[PDB]
């Protein structure tokens, strides 16, 4: 039935509606690669702080280290300075 | 030079932090 | 003394194609409301939350998401056709917990079994200033 | 004959079936997206989820970003991918961290369409996310080193 | 069964009873008032029948009577422009230097120094300059003389009388029956065949015989006083044949099929004529012809008394599919009983009319020298605009007051409403991700462009120049326009429109007229922005449509009524929550679209169109193209159109132009005093009235009709109100000012 | 308590997003926090006046630093009606190079703004000469900022 | 829950009750007026806050107060 009071997921639709439980087709050795190289990062805590300080510290060396070809703020100023309207 | 250092962590990495923090305490339960 | 009608399942729900304005997760996890109505015969009446149903003859169970919802209906049943009405709340337990109405007796009518709740005797005006009750979990309408 | 009715014979739940819904083609098409292999372990679908759209983002940017004319960096914008990638995977950490708890169940439906008990997938589980935050990130920066790695004999390189 | 006319004798008496007790026809607003909030309900109640009493037939001739007072207001109003035309204007000399000078037909009086008002409008004329267009309407319908627009005033002035005396008549005489009003079958069949069929007929007939001799004796350059009168043409046709040869033959090839000889003065050359600049009066007549036959033909399909013809309800209940149900069915019904609803159909479907005669007006213009006289031409398309969009905003109104009052699944029920109100959800949430990916999608390029032009990087904006948006397929459309006469239209001389073939550039007295109108980046944003404006405005007022009824969050809204504060400060906040107040807001959007699309229409024709003409053509526009490069940009908007073209307004002073000047702040004005509305809330305002009431009561000076804050609807209906007109009447005053000087 | 606002149960309570709104809204309102006291109240007022104080001493020390680091006002000194005193530096990657161009003045070596808030004459008059004088009055105020 | 009170002004005409959109009033027997009934509020977890029990009471001043409080599912009115 629609509305039974023992199991009140199927009376409030706690269904998976496109969930397929079938068996994996990731076949294996593939798998274990990915299980053995993605290892380290399925710590979520470790993981965060991997990214946070991994991903400041590369965004601090590109940052640091870039090129006035690249940037026009580190190229700096090419032309000789302009004049106030009164002072310099 | 500093600029180029300090620019970016406290506009990119400081608001980051920043806001991942903060979300994870105010959506922390006790 | 009165006893509250027990909640059964299996009673027929009116006819009806289906609309957004149903349950949601609410229902699953935090709970949801139910009214039943026994009805003279097959009519057509508003849902409180989209177009139009097929009362079915005889009883009746409707499950909605919001309490006002059931009262809502309620009072359209009994305004527009004659019909009484009870609905309850269910938590996602299987628990049934009966609302109204509660004394069996409308509540708009005067039963001696009720109980004063949050019933203050004085002029709404006697209640006492902010600061007598500073630094106090009280407030001036509470005493 | 109507074509739309109620979700899974219920009228009182909210929401209805339509082509868009409830047709073959978008429930096997749904059923086969491996984040919705439910008896999978999250951190392959992760891996792939991770490599379909960290090869997705470097197009955008390379080919939109700054440095898109001056053929000299562009194609190094897959870094702005990358760091996207990082970000996204730190939304996905920190989503995790306060969803679900280490001993904590999962919340995901224990149900099926047809009423049968079913087992509930593990990515609404605290170490399922993990893995999948994990295998996002690995299929990530892999999705878009991969991408990168490509660049010649297309007409929109 | 059998459609026959159907009135009552006498049903209300001739009285000044009735006058004489304010609010008589509601039964709480007549015991007179207690407090002020009385005086308003009298006024906001006026015209709400249906809530007056409940019987339909009631409600039907008072309706009848409404719409003929307003036909005979309209006559008076028609009596009026056609009288000013005749005895204070200088038509006689705009008719024989129609591009020099300028069309006046309002002179004021000299009392406190406003002569100055009178300006020199040529002609030795002295007076106000008129943005209406009657001079080119009179113009080509062949009006020469003052003596004709007299008689045509006065013939207006005679059928507003006829529409008055039938109002009374039918209400307080023979008044009509709820059957007479619900053939509804007979009455589409005398409006499509009768009215609109018979009426093109008329003005074909009209048009072949005074418009296109008299105007082509005005194109000739023959004086108007040595013109011959029109009945002149219509007695001796020897005149009619000197100028179109075919009046000659007397209806012969029209009754024996021999129609391709009537081709002199029944074209299908298209295009505008060079020499006055609009459409081929030619061309127009054998239109008016044509829609003649096609309206006469269409006021057949309706069944009445004779057996053939259709009925809607049959038509109605076939048309049912498998996704919508029985739909259809019952809508025959709904329609025959609500007057709500026909009002929300008929106020969308005339408001997009209004908007779309404001498009083919400017594109094709009707009127010799309309095109050059450029005031006149932004002031019907802004105009039209607004009729439109305020037309489409009461619909919506409608629409939602249908919900609430005459809406019953059980009595009069139909499948495809009752199916979109079990879905309301998904199309507003579907409309609402439209209405957000529309606001990233169009006004984000804006700040993009902005924010790249303000970082000296102006190759990194979407601009012609830069990353470019070109609309494609309008571009390909206008395209296709332009090759069509010859091809797929071979009866065609020229282009639908000059805005289409490439080159042909029509020029008036060294003012352009028209030429080919380009596309690029620009039109590509500013036609997205209207996209997305409109689609909001939709959502606005199409979800107020929908939850109506009823909410998650109130599901008993329609009880409350259509037209209601709030339901209290609990569920966290209820407050305009009715769809009267989606109405409200959706006026502020429907503002806020009309005003981007008069303003991109402004800046385009003054940009890429309008201009002066070389001897050698070399065009100048009046500014220099700069809406390539000057549009894509917020901050062109601000500097390249507002602060560059309101110095005309904010220069008037001293100047004839100086009433727009006057109007400019005096709108401004109103439109901020709006903000103390829509700001505040009514409490504080009545704790203020407290206090002024108790300084009343010191001195023997306080009124029995107690003074009491303006409601909360009332509150957000002043402010609206004030918003609007304050808005429209600056944008107004600005444009006025700027095309006429710059004009 | 139990979570964020922990000053607040009814908030924290709030199963909407209003719990978080109102819980930054009411952080400084201390007399509706729960179990509040006279005392607690004086003594929150008290230790929140300090570091307003500590706010304070710390703003006008980083001005001192970037007026005495990327500024003018050792050349400002040598004309004081003829150099347009210098805020600070800018640095923005999203600067084009006609920004980097148009934006370098006041006699400086990168784009900087012209400061408005009259530090530099107010420093001139008071007896600051030099930007080592800067130095020494931002790292004292960074001091009194610590205290 | 936001807090419901009924002073002892009250009628008993019963008009906030009829009012109330989620069963939140009652009407007890009393002692104190003509109709020898007065209101209360025992299910105030259920009250949404509407005061459309205010707008119906004709007592001078009101003898239904809503003070609005700690807000719930139940009290901001959600159905999701
Ligand atoms: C409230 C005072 C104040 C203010 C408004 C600024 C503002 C600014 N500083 Mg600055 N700074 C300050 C004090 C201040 N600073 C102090 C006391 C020092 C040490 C002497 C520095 C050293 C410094 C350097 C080296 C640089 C800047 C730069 C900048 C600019 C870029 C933003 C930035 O990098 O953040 C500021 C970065 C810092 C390291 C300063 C934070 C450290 C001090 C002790 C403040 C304490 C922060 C604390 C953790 C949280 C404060 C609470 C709250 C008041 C914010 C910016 C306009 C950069 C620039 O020039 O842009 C072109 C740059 O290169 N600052
Ligand atoms: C307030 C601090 C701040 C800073 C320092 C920057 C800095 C930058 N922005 Mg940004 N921006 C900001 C705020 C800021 N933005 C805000 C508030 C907005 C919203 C309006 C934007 C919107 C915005 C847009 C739309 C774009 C930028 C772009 C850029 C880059 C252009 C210069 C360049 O070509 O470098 C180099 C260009 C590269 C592609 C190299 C990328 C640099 C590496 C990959 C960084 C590595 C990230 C690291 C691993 C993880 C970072 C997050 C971590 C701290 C958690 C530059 C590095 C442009 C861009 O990113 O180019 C695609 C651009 O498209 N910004
Ligand atoms: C341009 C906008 C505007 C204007 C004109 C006003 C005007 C006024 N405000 Mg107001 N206010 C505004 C915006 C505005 N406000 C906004 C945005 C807010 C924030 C919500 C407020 C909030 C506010 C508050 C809280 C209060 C006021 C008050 C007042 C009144 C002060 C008394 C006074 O100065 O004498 C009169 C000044 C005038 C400008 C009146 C001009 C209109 C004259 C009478 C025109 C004459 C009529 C003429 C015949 C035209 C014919 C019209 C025809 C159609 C009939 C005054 C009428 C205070 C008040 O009520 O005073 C007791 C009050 O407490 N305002
Ligand atoms: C050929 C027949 C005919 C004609 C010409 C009209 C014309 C008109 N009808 Mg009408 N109608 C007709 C038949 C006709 N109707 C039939 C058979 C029915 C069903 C029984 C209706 C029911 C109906 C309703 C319910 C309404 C109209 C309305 C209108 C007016 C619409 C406003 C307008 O377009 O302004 C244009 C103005 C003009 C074209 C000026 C010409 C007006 C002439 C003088 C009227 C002559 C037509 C009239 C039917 C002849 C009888 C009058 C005679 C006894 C003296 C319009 C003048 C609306 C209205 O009442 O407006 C006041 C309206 O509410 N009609
Ligand atoms: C309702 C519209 C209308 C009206 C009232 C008239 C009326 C008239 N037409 Mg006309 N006509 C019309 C439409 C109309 N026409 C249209 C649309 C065409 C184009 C096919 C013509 C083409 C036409 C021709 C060629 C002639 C008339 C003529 C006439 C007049 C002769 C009547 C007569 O004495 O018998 C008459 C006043 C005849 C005329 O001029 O008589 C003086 C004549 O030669 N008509
Ligand atoms: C043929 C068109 C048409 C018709 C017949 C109706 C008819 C009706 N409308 Mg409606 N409406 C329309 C178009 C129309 N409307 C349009 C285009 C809009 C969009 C703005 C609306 C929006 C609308 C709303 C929101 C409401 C109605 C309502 C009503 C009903 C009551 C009307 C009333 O008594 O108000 C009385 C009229 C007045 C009090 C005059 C108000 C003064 C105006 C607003 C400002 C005047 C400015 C003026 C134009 C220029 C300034 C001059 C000044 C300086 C002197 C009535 C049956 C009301 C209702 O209750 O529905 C049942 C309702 O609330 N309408
Ligand atoms: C200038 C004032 C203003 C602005 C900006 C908006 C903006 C918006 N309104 Mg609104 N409105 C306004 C005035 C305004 N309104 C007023 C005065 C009223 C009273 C009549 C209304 C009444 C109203 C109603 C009734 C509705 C809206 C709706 C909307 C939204 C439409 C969806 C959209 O366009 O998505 C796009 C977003 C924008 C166009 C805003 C600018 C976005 C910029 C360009 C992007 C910048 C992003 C950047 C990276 C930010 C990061 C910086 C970071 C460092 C913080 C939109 C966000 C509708 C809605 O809810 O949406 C469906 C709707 O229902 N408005
Ligand atoms: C020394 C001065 C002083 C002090 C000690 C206080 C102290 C207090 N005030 Mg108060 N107030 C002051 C001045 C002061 N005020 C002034 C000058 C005004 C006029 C603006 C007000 C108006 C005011 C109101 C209306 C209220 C208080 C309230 C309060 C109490 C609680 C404040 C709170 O916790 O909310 C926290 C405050 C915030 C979270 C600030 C957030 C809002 C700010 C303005 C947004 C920042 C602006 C913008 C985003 C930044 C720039 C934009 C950027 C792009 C550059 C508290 C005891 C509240 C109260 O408890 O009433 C009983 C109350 O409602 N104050
Ligand atoms: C008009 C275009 C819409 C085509 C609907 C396609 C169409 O006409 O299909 C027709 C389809 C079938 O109707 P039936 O077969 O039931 O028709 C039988 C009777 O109802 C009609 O007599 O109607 C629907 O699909 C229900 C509406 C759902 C579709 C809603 C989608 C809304 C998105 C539209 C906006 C995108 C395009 C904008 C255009 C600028
Ligand atoms: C100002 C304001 C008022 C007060 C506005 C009032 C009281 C308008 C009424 C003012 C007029 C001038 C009173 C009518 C005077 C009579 C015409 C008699 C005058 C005598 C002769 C001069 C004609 C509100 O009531 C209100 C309500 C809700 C939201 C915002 C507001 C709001 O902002
Ligand atoms: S505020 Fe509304 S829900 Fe609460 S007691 Fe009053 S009427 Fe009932
Ligand atoms: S509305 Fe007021 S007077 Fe009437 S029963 Fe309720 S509390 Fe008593």
């Amino acid at each position: 039935v629609y509305f039974d009071l023992e199991d009140l997921g199927n009376t409030t639709g706690q269904w998976d509606l496109y969930g397929s439980d079938a068996p994996s087709p990731y076949n294996s050795l593939q798998s274990k690669f990915f299980e053995t190289f993605a290892a380290p990062f399925t710590k979520r805590g470790l993981l965060l702080k991997f990214l946070i300080l991994g991903g400041g510290s590369t965004l601090a060396y590109f940052s640091a280290t870039a090129s006035g070809d690249i940037l026009p703020i580190k190229k700096g100023p090419q032309l000789p300075p302009q004049l106030g309207p009164r002072l310099g | 030079n500093l600029p180029s250092l300090f620019v970016p962590l406290v506009g990119l990495l400081f608001p980051a932090v920043a806001m991942a923090s903060l979300f994870l305490h105010v959506e922390k339960r006790l | 003394g009165f006893t509250p009608p027990e909640l059964d399942p299996n009673t027929p729900s009116p006819i009806f194609g289906g609309s957004t304005g149903g349950l949601l997760r609410k229902a699953q996890v935090e709970e949801f409301y139910v009214i039943t109505w026994e009805s003279p015969k097959e009519q057509i009446f508003e849902m409180p939350t989209g177009g139009a149903a097929i009362m079915r003859e005889g009883p009746n169970l409707l499950k909605l998401a919001r309490k006002e919802q059931c009262l809502a209906l309620g009072t359209r049943l009994r305004s527009k056709y004659k019909i009484k009405y009870q609905f309850y709340r269910v938590f996602p337990s299987g628990e049934v917990q009966y609302l109204h109405p509660k004394d069996g007796v409308y509540p708009e009518k005067v039963n001696p079994g009720r109980q004063g709740v949050g019933v203050n005797f004085r002029s709404i005006g006697k209640n006492v200033s902010p600061i007598e009750v500073k630094f106090t979990g009280k407030q001036p309408y509470d005493l | 004959y109507q074509v739309v009715q109620p979700i899974n014979g219920d009228p009182f739940i909210g929401s209805l079936e339509t082509p868009v819904t409830s047709s073959p083609l978008v429930a096997w098409y749904l059923s086969n997206l491996p984040g919705y292999r439910t008896a999978v372990n999250p951190l392959l679908r992760g891996i792939e989820v991770g490599l379909a759209h960290g090869f997705l983002l470097v197009g955008p940017f390379v080919k939109a970003g700054p440095l898109r004319n001056t053929e000299i960096a562009g194609q190094a914008g897959s870094l702005a991918a990358g760091g996207l990638v990082v970000i996204l995977s730190i939304c996905l950490t920190i989503y995790g961290i306060s969803s679900f708890n280490e001993g904590d169940p999962s919340t995901a439906p224990s149900l099926t369409l047809t009423g049968r008990k079913k087992q509930p997938d593990q990515l609404q589980t605290a170490d399922g996310w993990a893995k999948f935050t994990g295998g996002f990130f690995f299929g990530g920066i892999s999705g878009v080193i991969w991408a990168f790695f490509l660049l010649y004999v297309l007409d929109l390189p | 069964p059998e459609v026959k006319i159907l009135v009552d004798r006498d049903p209300i008496k001739t009285s000044f009873e009735q006058w004489a007790k304010p609010g008589h026809f509601s039964r709480t607003i007549a015991k007179g008032p207690d407090t002020t909030t009385w005086i308003w309900n009298l006024h906001a109640d006026a015209h709400d029948f249906d809530s007056h009493t409940s019987d339909l037939e009631e409600i039907s001739r008072k309706v009848f009577s409404a719409h003929f007072g307003q036909l005979s207001i309209i006559f008076l109003w028609l009596s009026g422009m056609y009288f000013h035309g005749a005895r204070f204007s200088n038509y006689e000399a705009w008719l024989n230097d129609p591009t020099h000078i300028r069309p006046s037909a309002q002179v004021v009086w000299p009392i406190v120094g406003q002569e100055i008002l009178n300006g020199d409008v040529g002609g030795g004329f002295r007076g106000i300059q008129i943005t209406s267009g009657f001079f080119q309407i009179w113009r080509a319908s062949g009006i020469t003389s003052e003596l004709q627009l007299y008689c045509t005033a006065i013939g207006a002035l005679v059928f507003a009388a006829l529409m008055l005396f039938a109002g009374w008549f039918h209400y307080h005489k023979a008044a009509p029956k709820l059957v007479w009003f619900q053939d509804v079958e007979s009455m589409l069949n005398h409006h499509l065949a009768g009215l609109l069929g018979l009426g093109s007929l008329s003005w074909a007939g009209h048009q072949v015989h005074v418009s296109l001799p008299i105007n082509q004796f005005l194109n000739a350059g023959v004086d108007p006083k040595e013109i011959p009168l029109p009945h002149e043409f219509i007695l001796n046709r020897d005149l009619l044949a000197q100028l179109y040869p075919s009046f000659a033959e007397g209806a012969t090839p029209f009754f024996t099929l021999n129609w391709s000889k009537y081709a002199d003065f029944l074209t299908f050359r298209g295009g505008l004529d060079p020499l006055t600049g609009g459409l081929w009066l030619t061309d127009i007549a054998h239109h008016h012809l044509a829609i003649a036959i096609l309206f006469l033909i269409a006021g057949h399909m309706y069944r009445t008394n004779w057996g053939i013809g259709h009925g809607i309800k049959d038509i109605l209940e076939a048309h049912k599919g498998p996704f919508t149900g029985q739909g259809h069915k019952g809508l025959y019904e709904i329609l025959t009983t609500s007057w709500h609803a026909q009002l929300s159909i008929n106020l969308a479907m005339l408001g997009s009319l209004t908007i779309i005669v404001a498009h083919h007006m400017y594109a094709m213009p009707p009127y010799p020298y309309l095109a050059t006289d450029y005031g006149t031409q932004l002031s019907l398309f802004t105009h039209h605009m607004w009729i439109g969009g305020f037309l489409i905003v009461g619909a919506a109104a409608h629409a939602a007051i249908f919900m609430v009052r005459d809406y019953d699944p059980t009595t009069r029920y139909n499948d495809l409403l009752d199916r979109v109100l079990r879905h309301r959800d998904a199309i507003i949430s579907h409309l609402n991700w439209v209405c957000i990916f529309l606001g990233f999608h169009s006004f984000g390029l804006y700040i993009h462009n902005d924010t790249m032009s303000a970082l000296g990087r102006p190759q990194d904006m979407f601009s012609d120049t830069a990353i470019q948006l070109q609309p494609v397929f309008a571009q390909w459309i206008q395209n296709t326009h332009a090759l069509a006469p010859g091809t797929t239209a071979p009866g065609a001389t020229t282009s639908t429109s000059l805005t289409w073939g490439g080159g042909d550039l029509v020029s008036v007295g060294g003012k352009v007229a028209l030429l080919p109108i380009p596309l690029g980046t620009a039109d590509f944003l500013v036609h997205h922005i209207h996209a997305f404006t409109i689609h909001v405005t939709v959502l606005i007022l199409l979800k107020g449509v929908l939850f109506a009824r009823s909410s998650r969050l109130i599901p008993d809204k329609a009880n409350l009524g259509f037209r209601f504060p709030c339901d209290g400060p609990g569920r966290g906040g209820t407050c305009q929550v009715s769809a009267w107040d989606h109405v409200f807001l959706g006026l502020f959007w429907m503002y806020n679209a009309i005003s981007v699309v008069i303003f991109h229409f402004s800046w385009k024709m003054q940009s890429d169109v309008w201009g002066s003409i070389n001897d050698q053509g070399v065009v100048t526009h009046i500014t220099g193209g700069n809406f390539a490069q000057s549009s894509i940009t917020i901050n062109g908007w601000l500097r390249d159109f507002l602060w560059a073209q309101a110095s005309q307004v904010i220069q008037s002073y001293g100047s004839s132009l100086s009433a727009y000047g006057l109007f400019f702040l005096g709108a401004h004005f109103v439109w901020a005093f709006s903000l103390m509305f829509l700001f505040s809330g009514r409490g504080y305002w009545q704790e203020l009235i407290e206090s002024i009431v108790w300084a009343h009561n010191k001195l023997k000076v306080a009124p029995a009709t107690q003074p009491r804050a303006l409601s909360i609807v009332q509150g957000r209906a002043v402010g609206v109100t004030h918003y609007l007109l304050g808005g429209i009447a600056t944008t107004w005053a600005f444009f006025l000012a700027r095309i006429i000087a710059v004009g | 308590a139990l979570r964020f606002p922990r000053f607040s149960q009814g908030l924290a309570q709030d199963p909407t997003t209003r719990r978080i709104w109102f819980g930054i809204a009411t952080a400084h309102d201390f007399e509706s926090h729960d179990d509040i006291t006279e005392g607690r109240l004086y003594q929150n007022i008290f230790a929140s006046h300090f570091g307003q104080l500590a706010i304070i001493f710390l703003w006008t020390s980083g001005n001192l630093f970037h007026v005495a680091w990327q500024g003018n006002f050792e050349a400002w000194v040598q004309d004081p009606l003829h150099v347009r005193p210098i805020a600070h530096a800018i640095w923005d990657p999203h600067f084009g190079q006609p920004a980097v161009e148009a934006f370098t003045r006041g006699g400086a070596l990168g784009p900087v703004n012209i400061a408005y808030s009259g530090v530099y004459q107010w420093w001139y008059t008071i007896g600051l000469r030099t930007n080592e004088d800067l130095y020494t009055g931002a790292i004292f105020l960074l001091f009194l900022s610590f205290i | 829950s936001h807090s419901v009170k009924i002073y002892d002004t009250c009628i008993g005409c019963t008009q906030c009750v009829r009012a109330c959109p989620t069963d939140v009033l009652e009407m007890i027997p009393w002692g104190g007026c003509k109709a020898k009934q007065i209101a209360s509020a025992p299910r105030t977890e259920d009250c949404v806050g509407c005061k459309r029990c205010e707008s119906a009471c004709p007592t001078d001043f009101l003898s239904v107060r809503v003070y609005l409080w700690h807000e719930t599912t139940r009290s901001m009115g959600l159905a999701y």
